[PDB]
């Protein structure tokens, strides 16, 4: 995952995977559960002036904020980039539980 | 030379010399013959540490055999001017100038190790030239002697007359004797 | 060994030497015998600080036993030229040049510590050679003596003849005595 | 020249000096003549390691021909003050001051290599001046002799009378002789 | 020790020494006895600035007591060869070579501080050996004296005969007197 | 000025001085007159390498015209104390103290170049003072002589009596002579 | 201290010393007494630049009072060996060795400044010992004299006899005189 | 000082030293008086290059006046031990020890500049003490003399008798004469 407007990826793609199991049925997909691995890599780099404009890290967190708390998120129909394409799947994440799991290497020293 | 040590902290680990690492903890090392260059450096550390936390105390370790008088007053005045109390500790020895700075610490925050030694004596100087110039310099050093005795009496709490008699000739005082005299408040034998 | 300190800036943290950290705060240290090399370094610092903020005042700490007359004049001329007001401070002692540069500071911003000393004397020089060349070099040092006494009289506020009588032989002025003479304006005893 | 070494860490490789790398393992090297500057460096290392782990012991390798007594006392007082046990090791030799710091180590953690040569002697000093001053200095050095002998008896365990007789003149003690004398606890023949 | 200053740029903050930071602004510092080593450094600095911007004017602060003639000629020829106008400034003093380089600056851009002291004298030299060799070396210093006086007349504007008479012996010129002579164009008393 | 060498590995590229690069290969350079400071540096290298790996062998290049006896004993005792076998290679020459450290290496791991010169002599010392103090120091240096001869005899394998007669005066030796004498095991002529 | 300059390239900003920056532009500085160590440094720079671009021409700024002959031959042989043409520029002065290297430059690319001073003399040496050894060293230096003169005649174009006559005693040549003698080709008066 | 150079590689820009850069190309500089300290540095360079590529040749540049035999002999044995061939080039001069290392180079790869001077002499040393010790040291140096002459004959190809007579006294050999004697193989007049 990467910040929007970049060649890496978009956070909205997470819902696409959840739709595959849900048969692309938004009604039942809203009551699903999600798992996000390797969240530790998204942590901000040390003493960043922010001029670098971190896309892999802080940018991902800013986009997930509204997603976790619950908001309508446009989802492409299948394997497509976000674009002016009229067809978009509006999936609400308010009821879609999220479990973020990661190995925070070095956190022991902090504690 | 000095060994580099690493500070273990989040946001990255910083490598500092052992002296600079202790400086972060408000610890200044006053050692060797007192002079303008070393004294000026200590003044910057005192002023610098004041900016971080004027309330926190500053520790000064004294293992000097004495030195110039002018350089010593630059440190003594700086100690009084800065709001944070300066805790002085005597390590190894504290001669005339080192003792004057040791006793100049804040009341109740002056320490000395059990096997440390202290000595106090009057100022020593000399001038070569015409008799007229000699009178000027002789009067100047005498004023310094009287001025130094006045300040020593204030911190130690001894009478000015007593200080004059004791400082006429070199007087060696052990750590316990210094406590009775008033140069220091207590001794640090073991950690509690 | 000069210690290194850390500064918590917006763009992360930076490590600076103790003197460079104070330079960032418009503080210059004048220590040791005055000479061409160190004088050209202080001049560079004054010019650099002028570019950053001409309105802000520059602080100069004078703890020196004096030195070359020419090197000191470069600093004096630089101070008067630059728009910012240079606030001189005397730590430990201030000899002929240290005192001349001390009194040269902006009116009302000249300070001295209570236990500091000041010393003013006429120039010292010498030449070996023919009588013809001796007369030449003798004329300049006499002219320099008159020139230095005129400038000192301006800052101190005393008459030219009075400065000549005092500068004839070495004179020692305490911190309060300097205030009456006019070399300094006030004394910095404690932080308020 | 000191050769730098690389340590592998979670963040990545870090370049360290040879002495600094060993300092991380609680190893301090006391080498050469004892003096004020080197003593403060050892004191800084002892204090720094105390903060990291006050429970883990420290290993002090001693190889020196002796030096100033005042400087050595700072190290001795520092060792007794801090909580960590200081394990002294004698490499090559240990003179009067080197031996005093060697035997000062924690009981049961004092070691000496088999071919090391230990030596103990009474303090030596001198003063030139008036008869009155000589009396003062003579009294102070005799007190140091009594104080040092009293401490040696405590660590070694021998009577004060026996220490005075042996320390009147130079006495060379091999590693096995030192074990029975009480200076060291055991010999480090091999790692196992 | 030279202090380090931070420069804020679009790319980011950069650390520069006090002398390098001023070099970026086309400021070259001439200090101390002139010699081949420092001269080559100044030459490199001049050529470097010419490449960056051959239109902007360079500045050369001159505070030196003089030195080798040959080293000075390298600087003089370099200043005249390059296109940028070299603005010489006199701080503290300017001896024979310092004055020759000072007056060698671009017409209308030569300055001196009010209290600076300029001095001009004929070359100094000596040789020991056979009479034949003495004649050879003696003729060179005469040519150098005539060649140096010729150039001084060109810059100052004074007649060649007057330069010879005035330069026969050491002549000290104050800042205002130098303006009349032609060595400098204006005085920098205060910033307007 | 020592040159800098770049080590290239998959992780990245690192710059090291010539002496530090060889230190990674368990190679210590003993050079010049022996003293407390240089000996302390060598000791630090032995302990550091012992910590990295206590099984790999350590190499020691000896080229020195002897030095302080006390400083030498620190190196010798350290080599025997640590588990790793310390190999000794004589480059150029090995005087009294250098030779003692050379022969002190692990059995079968003592080498010398073909043109190296090995010299052994008894300890040198002096004392000025009262006759009583002289007797004390004279006995101390004599004990050191007997102790050093005993240690040399053990490593070389020569009898103590033979070592005493030979070490009474300077005895220059060559690489082949050292092999038969017992100071070294073999000569490194070519690779 | 050597000033540092910033070079801006597509890769990013880079920091170089004033000498290294000029080395990037194929400029080598020959300054001071010639000796083994400085000569090897110049040799390394010539070889390094050869690899970078063997077609471009290298520049050599010669300002030196001469030195060892053996060290100079290493530089001369290196210049003729490598394909790039070496342009020699005389700044300040060029003695026997400096002049030999100056004239050894590429035909047509040898330059000199107007106020430069060139001096050429025969080799000088000395030996103390037996008469037999003296005859050997005496013959060796004579070979160097003839060998050096033979090479000077080739570059300058003067006859070997003419070179021998002039080099018998120290001969000083100005920049215009050198052009006639053949040591240099043209003078760099002003930038065109 | 040493000028830094930049090496352009796919990994990125790398700032190398002038000597370190050449060391990367299997080039070792032997300069100055041969001593134990510099010899160990050259030995380390050889061993390091052997590991990187034992097949590629090594180029040793010799410009020195000679020195200690023991230190120089450690380099000779190292060259013969390692598998890669060690090419030797003589720049400026190669004295007794420098010549032994020069001729010790790989057959067919030894080179010499046209103007280089190669001097060879017998070993010289001295001893002070009793007659018994003199006999020991006198026999030792004579064995070294025969040892050095035996090896020198092997590389040059001349008989032992001829080398003994020629090396009885200082003998200077030019680059062409060295080819006939066998010390070197070819002369690098110009790049082809």
């Amino acid at each position: 995952l990467t910040e929007a407007g970049y060649v890496g990826e978009d956070v909205e793609n997470i819902i696409q995977k959840l739709l595959q199991k849900s048969d692309y049925d938004v009604q039942k997909a809203q009551r699903g559960i999600v798992y996000i691995d390797e969240i530790d890599k998204i942590s901000r780099k040390s003493d960043n002036p922010s001029i670098t404009r971190d896309v892999s890290g802080e940018g991902v967190q800013q986009a997930l904020l509204k997603l976790i708390e619950g908001t309508v998120a446009a989802v492409p129909p299948q394997g497509g980039r976000k674009h002016p394409q009229q067809e978009f799947l509006q999936v609400d994440t308010s009821k879609i539980l999220f479990i973020c799991g990661g190995a925070f290497a070095g956190l022991d020293k902090v504690i | 030379l000095v060994p580099m040590v690493i500070e273990q902290t989040s946001r990255g680990e910083r490598s500092f010399d052992i002296y600079s690492r202790l400086l972060k903890e408000r610890v200044i090392f006053l050692t060797g013959q007192v002079e303008d260059h070393m004294a000026n450096l200590i003044v910057a550390q005192m002023l610098f540490l004041e900016a971080e936390n004027p309330e926190k105390d500053i520790y000064l370790y004294i293992n000097s055999p004495g030195g110039v008088i002018t350089a010593g007053m630059s440190i003594y005045d700086t100690m009084q001017f800065i709001k944070p109390d300066v805790s002085t500790i005597c390590m190894g020895q504290a001669a005339s100038m080192g003792a004057f700075l040791l006793t100049a610490g804040a009341k109740g925050k002056r320490f000395c190790l059990p096997n440390s030694r202290v000595m106090i004596h009057q100022p020593l100087g000399g001038y070569q030239g015409q008799a007229t110039d000699i009178e000027i310099h002789a009067r100047e050093i005498l004023k310094v002697k009287g001025r130094m005795n006045e300040l020593m009496a204030l911190h130690t709490g001894q009478s000015l007359e007593q200080i004059e008699r004791d400082t006429e000739r070199d007087r060696f005082l052990s750590a316990p004797e210094a406590v009775e005299y008033g140069l220091v408040d207590s001794i640090l034998t073991h950690r509690n």
